[PDB]
């Protein structure tokens, strides 16, 4: 069996949530690639079967429990299981696809959506645009049991949707960056849901970008600089790795390190 | 170092 690391929203603080992603970082990466002090995910070309996922059981208040997949390749929710039905996302191409036939392979029914998981897709599902979407503890409780009563029939497709971009923000993008998973400690330290500002946003948009320009870069220097967004919204560039070493926690592979 | 982002 896959990895598997466990959290619960039933309870959860600041430490507790901080120890998850830890934990799933921990799991993502090796160790064996580390550029200007951050961690590189594994290469897909070549990668073993046997080590292509890993499993976040997320458990609620409710006494629910379903468990993601997530790839170590990117991070990134492919689906997940709830009981005796799997559900994965639209794969890309036919490796993947017969990638995740590794995943719950016991499970009675399996699914997979005509839809990926990409938010421009998912948000047009949802009705809703990720800077309205709220984030914190209750809305991922809310999204466990969402996911639970999928099969059943007790949860529409724009909830799924909606409870599929929470999951994939507090778990995913709070793994790849520092700064997100900063953003959700502080929701959960106040109690307070609330949808993520331009900064989120766009570092969540520009994870891809950012890990080329730092694997690219000249000696950490870019060769074009990235714009991103501060809080307020206003726009600002980035020419080095430097001022990302605390922001960006993984990176996906996009080249060898240079000699 | 989040202060790049206020």
């Amino acid at each position: 069996q896959y990895p598997i690391i466990n959290f619960t929203t039933a309870g959860a603080t600041v430490q507790s949530y901080t120890n998850f992603i830890r934990a799933v970082r921990g799991r993502l990466t090796t160790g064996a690639d580390v550029r200007h002090e951050i961690p590189v995910l594994p290469n897909r070309v070549g990668l073993p079967i046997n080590q292509r996922f890993i499993l976040v059981e997320l458990s609620n208040h409710a006494e629910l429990s379903v468990t993601l997949a997530l790839d170590v390749t990117n991070a990134y929710v492919v689906g997940y299981r709830a009981g005796n039905s799997a559900y994965f996302f639209h794969p890309d191409n036919q490796e993947d696809a017969e990638a995740i036939t590794h995943l719950f392979t016991d499970v009675q029914n399996r699914y997979t959506f005509a839809f990926g998981g990409n938010y421009d897709r998912l948000e047009q599902l949802a009705g809703n645009l990720r800077e309205n979407i709220e984030l914190g503890n209750g809305p991922l409780e809310e999204a466990i049991s969402a996911l639970y009563y999928y099969s059943t029939g007790g949860t529409q497709l724009p909830t799924l949707a909606r409870s599929f971009i929470i999951c994939i923000q507090m778990i995913s993008e709070a793994a790849r960056f520092q700064y997100i998973e900063g953003e959700m400690r502080t929701r959960i330290r106040y109690n307070r849901r609330s949808a993520p500002d331009p900064s989120v946003i766009t570092l969540e948009n520009s994870w891809g970008r950012l890990s080329t320009a730092i694997q690219e870069s000249n000696q950490g220097a870019f060769a074009s600089p990235i714009q991103l967004q501060r809080r307020n919204g206003s726009k600002f560039s980035v020419y080095d790795v430097s001022i990302l070493i605390p922001i960006i926690a993984l990176m996906v592979y996009r080249c060898a390190p240079p000699p | 170092g989040f202060g790049l982002f206020d």
